DNA sequence: AACTACTTGAGCT
RNA sequence: AAGACCAGGC
DNA sequence: AGCTCAAGTAGTTACGCCGGTCAT
């Protein structure tokens, strides 16, 4: 507990102190272009062009989401949206690598511009632990 | 590093050299011809037009091609291409010198304007400095516009002889925005200087005439000042970032290139077609614009030229301005691989040198090591581990230059390695690395530390290696770094091992102690009370690793056998550990248990606290380190530590409100206590309130009064919370954490349970913000304390709405600072390091630059480490001679003075030898010499010094080691004693020069010891105070020699960045206020500038030998120097009208008519009515006053004035076409052009009475203190040689002073002195090779070189060096304009240029021997 | 602070008005020494007598 | 210093 | 060595490196009232043969412009009257081991 | 519980911070540095409280040091390229006799050590002693006419920019050069810069006014624009709109285009990592 | 924000 | 992906 | 026409290490 460093009563901890939800949202749109060209909300693979990521879809439903019950992690494709042009290239989100997590609530809608707009939520219990400030 | 092998033979840069291209070679170089300003789609087809970019540049899109040379990206180095400019431009950062060469060259021909005819340039043809030279030039050119074909010869200026002709003038140019323009001349004629016209003239120039301004013939030729064809860099210069792909994505270069290339093709199609030749140049300037931008776009004449949107379009010299840009961005610090950083947390279980590192981190930062038969086994098992368990690894590569992940690769598990392969494994216990907490403004910012791979996501370090980097742990972090070479690492270990820094050189002393816990309770522990029985001593005993295994014999045996902490305390305590002390009552049984005494490595007595086991010079540490090594005492921590840390677990230690209360009595006593202070206050101010009170000296009527409210209310506070301090038994936790020296002090307690005290901004108690008043909840004028700003509450009690207000502007000021003087003050920092850098000691024993001018011949004037030093203190200079006789005289001719036979073993067969009587002269004869010479450099008699070589231990060493008994006889020569002596100076070797000059120096720097050396080994000492024996004494000489020459600097030592920080450092530790003359933070700044305007003069002067303690002496003198003006003593002056000189139209002036006829003139009258309490202070006469007056205007303004006596002083005058306006004129030319008494700049003028220490008759130092004169301004050369002073010992802290008075060398020693007195007023101590470095490097170019960019970053350095520094590209610039050739010998150069710098570790080369390579088998 | 609060801006002749009809003799018209000690208005920084 | 008194 | 009690002519003193080999300097009065080396700062200097300075050179390796500088103009320099060329040595109590030898050249 | 009063730009919330400025329409005398030709000066910002809102400042000087004589007083104006000497000041006014300029500035016949003062400042303008001169020496019949407007318009512009109240500006420039010696006579000290009570708070309210006119006006000539083509709708009502918006999201007042020349920090996120934050 | 460098301006023979 | 701005950490 | 002396005006450079939001 020497130079304001402090011991906490980890017994007490596990009793739920100071535990703190964490919440977190990425969001997405689907460009267009007057010039009707539009881009995709879908669960890529392969497809000519190979412009992807590392983590894994299968998280994914068809609909190029998660579902909030789903418990994602390292860097798990959170969204799948892809950009035809000249054939699919990736602009799927993928969750923070230091972060991790489950699904919270994800919701779909519209735009001024009639574009689909879609944000996700994550949620974590973060506990204290031996660095925390306090 | 580089990637496939190249046949091209390696090699590292030893030179740089600079100039400016010649079109022609921008021409050869360029691999395309680049016509076209776009980019590439073959009309959108995506390719790159031959036209921009890659016409064969080098490229883009992971395409080998780049002219077949492939490579692809990575490996290809940019491909410059070029661009014919249309019409010659101007380089946007020369046109100062194309203008400035133009106003020392003759056009319409082209050659200079000042032979070695004209003689002031001969002079300047002789300067040999590529720089000064075109500068002393241009001085002289500058005036004449004459291109004489005529001037007179070396003989008569009758005849004239010819030279170059065409006397066309030469106009005065001047700069308007991007162009030259000047006028020929009634009335001028004005003409705009074509480039064309100036390249033309410049061409033209004369061969070695382009030498006799700052140019070079090779490398840089005036005229390439102005560019014809443009050097176009390639795409790694200006890479383009495509948003994928169907996306544009163009750097900002790559534009201001396109603006320039469209910017010249207009041009030319107007000069092919209906060319409207003066709509024309309106399109060239432009292009002379667009070109100025592209490298410049920070510039005078505004027009900011913003890119489409409002960006400012950075410019090339917009990439390099320093800080963030490229030097001192990129170069002089980069982000680097193989890094951690966290949060830290100490852990009292880590050995000193250890440091925690979360497995995570571990299991991430990798280190390459080569396989090898003896490390293959655990290799190929780490690598089977893979990389996600802890002791395991995660790369492999072969020696075909490839690498295999061993996370991914289908032969994961499976790879046998190859000798020759290397290893990527996780970091594992024991791998140095360097440790940092940043600011890192020490050598101990950075260490190295032993790694422990631990659990939980931070960095545990040891608390005792808390100070060094200044951490805690209220959120801090850490930055971790790993070696990667096998030397790398060792370099790390040997040289910044946590062990090796234990004792710090800027301040001799060590620099890490004991902290909180550890040392509150090691505190405790010691006591006499504190005593601990056998279930315990034994756990205790345990926690020592290094514990023999033997429980030590009970303090106590009678009914309980116990132990107490002194005792098993002592346990941690090596064999061999010497340490004496004596506080205050202190004395061989220390009654209130002071002191401190350990013999054999066991605690006698005395408690321990800070005072023997903290971060100080005595330090049980400071010992250990040097008696027993780094190690030892590193361990020595750990130890000391797990035994109290533990104990403490036991016995606990807490503080609580109670700790602050105070006795039920006290908390009245003290009440009444500000009561009282508050009348004596009430009381000064009825006593002000009245006029009944004179005014000292020196201070305004009201100021006198602040100065008494003030020193009363402190000196009431000062005893308020003195009666709580003595109020706190020896059970208060707060005392004991006062006491142990852990934490806070007096002060602390006070304001907790007495009186809070008195609040303050700017010097002065809570001011007057509302007219009058200092809080609407106020009367006006209300000047008491409680109005002012005195909390007389304390903590425990709670402040009243006012006092918890003012309290908060209090804190307010001071949180200020500690948020301003926080990087100002690194910045001050900074340039001491940019100022020092290149400084290191030489294997010659010089201190020296990159440029081998010798700074000090023998760093510190001793070329000693300050590591090895410590205070020692020169017995022969302190004490009466009486007292010194008895100690060191010896008389083989004397019954009384003759060393008893009870000392020596041939007393008796010695005593009457003449022949050793004068050995023992030689010697006794010698130490007065002594004697008399250290008063000779400390007049002070402060016998107390930082040297080498503890001799004071080194003895008592002697003292056990042989056991020798206070009764029984020595058994050594007289000749042995002092013989012995002599041979041991003969081998205290510094420097060891074969030569005399050497021989000398060698002397020279060394005497000081040589002195303290004698003082311990005088016969006397030696024989009648430490009974040595024969044996011992043989002993004790051998070791101080060995010691001394470990104690010498080693040649590599990076002295400059050393003494550089060691200045800095004990400076961002100060407070920007100048509160509480201008000293501290302001003052250092005020004097690293070397400024010429200080905001206190000021100037301190002696009385003359005689005359000391003469008081009356004193103010014969003030008044002899402190300006005194008549404006300063008359109260008013009028002009009347009287026209008869033989009477007047005014009353009180009649007498003074009549009385003034025995023993023309204007009728307009002038009278002065002079103050009588003015008249007295500065004191003046009548007599005197107006003498002065008559004499300064004399024979032509009579004048008159009544006596002394009268109660009304006046002096009446008439002067000798309108006078009203004369007579007004002299009005003033009488009160502010007119002394009466003291030199000019010399307001104010103080005395004082100071401490000086003397010699008294009788030998002894004694107290006599002598008046002495300060003043508030400075005048040297004058109020030198006035009669009555001391011109020997005069000063004033304005050095620029003194240095043109008594030679840069007395300079020298103020700019020091001044230094030090910046550093010693704020209670931090440096050592004196710190100051002197720095005070000597400003010193030695001749004058009073700052610290500044118009200073050291002003010499004859390196060009890439001083371009790390302010002016960065200019400084390049010009460098390439007088082609400038770099050694590389700056510490800088190579970091630029990432090779091994000659510092230290590398001021060496090493070279395997082939004849020795054969001998070993 | 808690209890802080700014200002927001109110009308000036509502005041001027109500003024130079309860002894404010206007600016226009000014004697220095008929009127001494005349302590003088300020409205919202300028002169009115 | 600035909270105890001038001087300190 | 003429000892100037004011001041002296510009159309005069323009005539003192008129006369070589020898050489002129000229002094004000009241800035030789005082001696300056009597300071307590100003150290001992001492000049140095060719003989003596064609030595420090050899014996330290230096190349004359890396030695410590001393300005023409300088109170000492001009007492001692050095010249451009000529070698100065200083000698001057030290705390840390009491004798200290610097050397300046003069430029 | 949430109290609101921010705004809530595309989506992210954003709190208008207020900017502390020093008040106007007031009248400051400030010392200045023993090295200057200037002793003491007296300023006064001046703007329109409601309309165009010109922020040009009165500054009525006082030469010579505290020594020297020449102590004389001169004043600087709006477009006027030197300064001109108090005295010209008035009569260009409408007071053309001495002691009737005295009148206005000294309220106190007996006080000699001010009216002295103002003495050397009379033999100044004593070569102009005319309404006809007074106006011109401000640089015939061309310069005259522009002599009035910088009177009307720029001189002190707030009290009112009318124009038959000449009488009204000339009592304040002396309730001004009164002000002035009021000091350089150690009477009044020199002005508190930092009176908090003398700064004002322009809170959100006031932000989007200065701002608003900003856009709004660019929308006026340019609806200037469509009038001034048609030889014989049109309101583009998204400057006002997307004007606002690029503001209140960033937090940079003034405008966009090539104008970064303003002032980043009015308008932040909100923050919402507890309630009292 | 303050200085210090550099060059320019106005007073003065 | 680079930059700018605000915020916050020792 | 020309020269010393004072002042003005120009211009420069400054600060250790470490998430959100906006837009070319
Ligand atoms: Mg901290
Ligand atoms: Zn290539
Ligand atoms: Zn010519």
């Amino acid at each position: 507990n020497q130079e304001d460093s402090m011991i906490m009563n980890q017994s007490s901890i596990d009793r739920g102190l100071f535990r703190s939800l964490f919440f977190r949202s990425y969001m997405d749109q689907e460009k267009k272009y007057g010039m009707s060209i539009t881009e995709t909300f879908e669960k890529p693979q392969r497809t000519n062009t190979l412009r992807m990521k590392h983590g894994t879809y299968d998280k994914l439903d068809d609909d190029g989401l998660i579902a909030p019950g789903v418990r994602v992690s390292g860097e798990d494709v959170i969204i799948g949206k892809t950009t035809p042009i000249s054939s699919k290239r990736d602009a799927s989100t993928p969750l923070r690598s230091t972060e991790n997590g489950i699904v919270d609530q994800v919701l779909v809608t519209t735009n001024q511009d009639g574009l689909k707009f879609v944000k996700v939520r994550v949620r974590t219990t973060k506990i204290p632990q031996i660095g925390d400030k306090f | 590093v580089g990637q496939q092998y190249s046949s091209a033979p390696l090699r590292t840069v030893k030179e740089v050299q600079f100039g400016l291209f010649s079109p022609e070679e921008v021409r050869a170089i360029s691999v395309a011809k680049i016509r076209f300003p776009e980019t590439m789609d073959e009309t959108q087809t995506r390719a790159k037009i031959g036209g921009l970019n890659d016409p064969r540049l080098g490229s883009i899109d992971r395409n080998l091609k780049c002219q077949t040379c492939q490579e692809g990206m990575n490996e290809c180095p940019g491909h410059f291409g070029h661009i014919d400019l249309a019409k010659p431009v101007f380089h946007v950062g020369f046109i100062a010198k194309i203008k400035k060469v133009c106003e020392c060259v003759c056009m319409h021909c082209g050659k200079l304007l000042l032979d070695e005819h004209n003689e002031l340039m001969r002079q300047a043809l002789a300067i040999k400095d590529s720089k000064k030279r075109f500068a002393a030039i241009w001085t002289l050119c500058k005036t004449k516009m004459v291109c004489e074909t005529d001037v007179p010869s070396e003989d008569d200026p009758t005849q004239l002889v010819s030279r170059g002709g065409c006397g066309n003038t030469q106009p005065t140019i001047r700069k308007d925005g991007l162009k030259l323009v000047g006028s020929w001349k009634d009335e001028p004629e004005l003409r705009v200087l074509s480039t064309e016209e100036i390249l033309n003239i410049f061409k033209h120039i004369s061969v070695k005439d382009f030498t006799s301004l700052g140019f070079n013939e090779v490398f840089s030729r005036p005229e390439w000042m102005i560019l014809t064809c443009l050097p176009v860099p390639p795409p790694p210069v200006r890479p383009s970032i495509s948003f994928n792909e169907s996306q544009r994505g163009e750097d900002d270069l790559t534009f201001k290139l396109a603006d320039i290339l469209k910017a010249n093709i207009s041009l030319e199609t107007l000069e092919h077609n209906g060319a409207p030749h003066h709509a024309i140049e309106e399109a060239e300037s432009l292009l002379q614009f667009h070109v100025a931008t592209y490298m410049d776009n920070d510039i005078a004449g505004q027009p900011q030229a913003l890119q489409k949107s409002g960006r400012p379009v950075k410019s090339i010299r917009a990439r390099l301005k320093g800080k963030e840009g490229r030097i001192r961005g990129n170069l002089m610090g980069k982000r680097v691989d193989f890094s951690a950083r966290t949060v830290i947390s100490g852990d009292p279980n880590l050995e000193l040198d250890q440091v925690g590192v979360p497995k995570s981190i571990a299991k991430t930062l990798t280190y390459p090591e080569v396989v090898t038969p003896y490390n293959i086994d655990r290799l190929t098992q780490l690598v089977r581990n893979g990389p996600n368990e802890h002791p395991g690894a995660k790369y492999v590569i072969r020696d075909s230059g490839d690498r295999i992940d061993l996370r991914y690769s289908k032969r994961a598990g499976d790879i046998q390695l190859q000798y020759g392969w290397k290893v990527e494994r996780h970091i594992m216990d024991n791998d140095p690395v360097l440790f940092n907490r940043q600011p890192s403004l020490h050598k101990m910012s950075m260490m190295a530390h032993r790694v422990k791979v631990i659990p939980y996501s931070t960095f545990r370090l040891n608390l005792s290696v808390t100070s060094p980097y200044n951490a805690d742990f209220d959120g801090d972090e850490m930055n971790l770094h790993v070696p990667q070479s096998e030397e790398t690492r060792a370099e790390l270990s040997q040289l910044c091992a946590v062990p090796l820094q234990i004792v710090s050189p800027q301040s001799n002393k060590p620099c890490m102690g004991i902290v909180q816990d550890t040392l509150c309770g090691i505190r405790k522990l010691t006591l006499r009370d504190t005593f601990i029985e056998l279930d315990q001593v034994l756990n205790m005993l345990y926690w020592v690793p290094d514990w023999d295994g033997v429980i030590p014999t009970p303090a106590i045996i009678k009914p309980k056998p116990l132990w107490s902490g002194k005792q098993i305390l002592s346990v941690a305590i090596p064999n061999g550990i010497h340490l004496q002390r004596f506080d205050e009552g202190t004395t061989l049984l220390s009654p209130k248990d002071n002191g401190m005494l350990i013999i054999d490595g066991q605690i006698i007595f005395g408690v321990v606290e800070k005072k023997t086991v903290g971060s100080s010079n005595g330090g049980l540490i400071h010992v250990v380190t040097r008696e027993k090594g780094p190690q030892v005492c590193a361990k020595l921590f750990g130890n000391i530590q797990k035994v109290v840390n533990f104990w403490l677990l036991h016995n606990g230690f807490s503080t609580g409100i109670g700790d602050t209360i105070a006795d039920g009595p006290t908390m009245r006593e003290i009440t009444e206590t500000i009561a009282e202070a508050k009348k004596k206050v009430l009381d000064v101010t009825k006593e002000a309130q009245a006029n009944l009170l004179t005014a000292k000296h020196g201070m305004t009527l009201r100021e006198s009064f602040e100065d008494n409210v003030v020193r009363f209310l402190n000196e009431a506070r000062d005893k308020a919370g003195r009666l709580a301090e003595v109020n706190l038994k020896d059970l208060n936790n707060v005392k004991q954490m006062v006491m142990a020296g852990s934490k806070g002090s007096f002060i602390n307690i006070a304001q907790m349970s007495a009186c809070v005290g008195q609040q303050s901004v700017e010097g002065k108690r809570i001011a007057f913000g509302f007219v009058d008043r200092t809080l609407p909840h106020f009367s006006k004028d209300d000047y008491s304390p409680e109005s002012k700003g005195f909390v007389e509450n304390s903590y425990l009690r709670g402040l009243t709405p006012q006092e918890f207000f003012f309290h908060a502007m209090g804190g307010r000021e001071g949180l200020i600072d500690t948020a301003v003087k926080t990087a100002e003050t690194g910045y001050i920092q900074r340039r001491l390091v940019k100022a020092l850098e290149d400084i290191m000691v030489h294997y010659d024993n010089t201190t020296r630059n990159s440029l081998g001018n010798v700074i000090q011949f023998i760093y510190g004037e001793d070329g000693m480490d300050a590591a090895h030093i410590e205070k020692q203190s020169l017995d022969t200079i302190g004490g009466s001679d009486a007292a010194f006789e008895k100690r060191y005289r010896v008389d083989l001719l004397n019954t009384d003075h003759t060393l008893d036979p009870s000392l020596l073993e041939s007393g008796s067969e010695i005593l009457g030898d003449l022949k050793l009587q004068v050995l023992l002269d030689e010697e006794y004869k010698q130490l007065v010499k002594d004697r008399k010479f250290l008063r000779e450099v400390f007049v002070d008699g402060e016998a107390n010094w930082p040297l080498p070589v503890n001799i004071r231990r080194i003895i008592q060493n002697a003292q056990q080691t042989f056991h020798i008994d206070h009764t029984k006889p020595s058994d050594l020569t007289i000749k042995d004693i002092v013989l012995g002596v002599k041979d041991l100076q003969e081998n205290l070797l510094v420097l060891r020069g074969k030569n005399e000059i050497i021989q000398n120096a060698q002397r020279d720097a060394v005497t000081l010891f040589c002195c303290l050396l004698r003082s311990r080994l005088a016969t006397r000492r030696v024989l009648q105070e430490y009974r040595l024996t024969k044996q011992a004494f043989d002993w004790v000489l051998s070791n101080i020699e060995a010691q001394f020459l470990r104690s010498v600097v080693h040649p590599g030592e990076m002295v400059g960045v050393l003494a550089a920080q060691s200045i800095g450092e004990p400076a961002t530790q100060m407070t920007l206020n100048t509160f509480h003359v201008t000293s501290g933070v302001p003052r250092l700044k005020e004097i690293l500038n070397v400024a010429k305007n200080m905001k206190t003069p000021s100037l301190t002067v002696y009385l003359e030998p005689g005359h000391a303690a003469d008081q009356e002496q004193a103010k014969l003198i003030r008044s002899a120097i402190e300006h005194t003006t008549l404006k300063s003593v008359t109260i008013a002056s009028e002009i009347y009208y009287d026209p008869d000189p033989r009477s007047t139209v005014i009353p009180e002036d009649e007498e003074i008519i009549q009385l003034h006829f025995s023993l023309q003139q204007s009728p307009w009258l002038l009278r002065l009515e002079l103050d009588r309490a003015a008249m007295n202070d500065k004191d003046l006469t009548m007599g005197q006053v107006g003498e002065r007056i008559k004499q300064t205007f004399k024979n032509d303004l009579f004048v008159i004035w009544s006596e002394d006596n009268d109660e009304k002083l006046i002096i009446r005058c008439r002067v000798v076409a309108e006078e009203d306006h004369m007579l007004k004129k002299i009005e003033n030319t009488m009160l502010e052009n007119i002394t009466l008494r003291g030199v000019e700049n010399i307001e104010r003028v103080v005395m004082m009475k100071y401490d000086r220490k003397v010699p008294s008759p009788t030998g002894e130092y004694v107290k006599e203190p002598e008046w002495v004169l300060e003043t508030d301004g400075v005048n040297l050369s004058e109020v030198m040689t006035v009669p009555g002073i001391d011109p020997t010992r005069i000063y004033t802290n304005s050095f620029i002073d003194i240095m043109e008075v008594l030679g840069i060398e007395a300079g020298r020693a103020a700019l020091y002195k001044e230094v030090y007195n910046v550093i010693a007023s704020d209670g931090s101590y440096v050592n004196y090779r710190h100051m002197a470095l720095l005070v000597d490097v400003m010193t030695t170019q001749g004058g009073l070189t700052s610290v500044t960019r118009h200073g050291f970053n002003r010499s004859n350095t390196g060009a890439l060096m001083r371009c790390s520094f302010e002016e960065t590209v200019e400084i390049l610039f010009e460098a390439g304009a007088s082609a400038e050739l770099d050694d590389c010998r700056g510490v800088s150069e190579n970091v630029i240029l990432g090779q091994m710098a000659p510092i230290g570790t590398g001021a060496f080369d090493v070279m395997i021997d082939e004849e020795s390579l054969v001998k070993y088998m | 602070s808690l209890m802080s609060c700014i200002s927001v801006g109110t009308d000036p002749m509502p005041i001027i008005t109500f003024l130079s009809e309860w002894g404010m003799e206007p600016l226009e018209d000014y004697v220095p020494h008929q009127s001494p000690d005349a302590t003088r208005v300020f409205v919202n920084g300028v002169w009115h007598g | 210093n600035p909270i105890w008194g001038i001087g300190c | 060595i003429f000892v100037y009690q004011n001041n002296i002519t510009p159309s005069a003193m323009k005539l003192v490196p008129s006369i070589p080999p020898a050489t002129i300097e000229t002094f004000n009065e009241a800035a030789l009232v005082v001696n300056i080396t009597h300071h307590e700062l100003v150290p001992k200097h001492i000049r140095l043969s060719s003989d003596e300075k064609r030595e420090l050179l050899k014996r330290y390796r230096l190349k004359e412009s890396q030695l410590p500088r001393i300005q023409r103009a300088d109170p000492v320099a001009l007492y001692l009257g050095l010249k451009r060329g000529e070698v100065v040595k200083i000698i001057r109590k030290s705390e840390t081991s009491g004798r200290y030898a610097s050397y300046r050249i003069c430029m | 519980f949430d109290m609101g009063g921010y705004f809530i730009i595309n989506g992210s919330e954003k709190v208008l911070i207020a900017q502390e400025r020093s008040a106007g329409n007031i009248v400051q005398v400030f010392k200045k540095a023993a090295p200057s030709p200037i002793s003491h000066v007296a300023e006064i910002r001046s703007a329109l409280e409601k309309g165009s809102r010109f922020i040009s400042t009165l500054q009525v000087k006082l030469y010579g040091r505290e020594g020297s004589s020449a102590r004389t007083i001169k004043a600087t104006l709006p477009y006027i390229k030197q300064d001109i000497p108090i005295v010209i000041i008035f009569r260009a006014l409408g007071i053309i006799p001495d002691g009737e300029i005295l009148e206005h500035i000294c309220y106190d016949v007996n006080d000699w050590q001010m009216l002295e003062m103002l003495k050397p400042c009379v033999e100044d303008g004593f070569v102009i002693q005319d309404r006809e001169t007074a106006l011109d020496f401000i640089g015939k019949e061309k310069r005259i006419q522009y002599a009035k407007d910088i009177l009307q318009k720029e001189f002190l512009p707030h009290i009112t920019q009318l124009e038959g109240f000449e009488s009204r500006k000339a009592f304040f420039l002396g309730y001004m050069i009164n002000r002035l010696l009021l000091c350089a006579l150690d009477r009044k000290d020199q002005d508190d810069r930092d009176h908090f009570g003398k700064k004002r708070l322009d809170l959100a309210g006031p932000l989007l006014a200065q701002l608003f006119k900003t856009l709004f006006k660019k929308l006026t000539k340019d609806i200037f624009r469509y009038m001034q083509r048609t030889v014989e709708l049109a309101i583009n009502a998204k400057t006002i709109t997307s004007g606002l918006k690029y503001a209140l999201a960033t937090g940079n007042w003034g405008e966009q285009k090539k104008a970064m020349s303003s002032r980043a920090g009015v308008s932040q996120v909100l923050n919402r990592y507890t309630y009292s934050s």
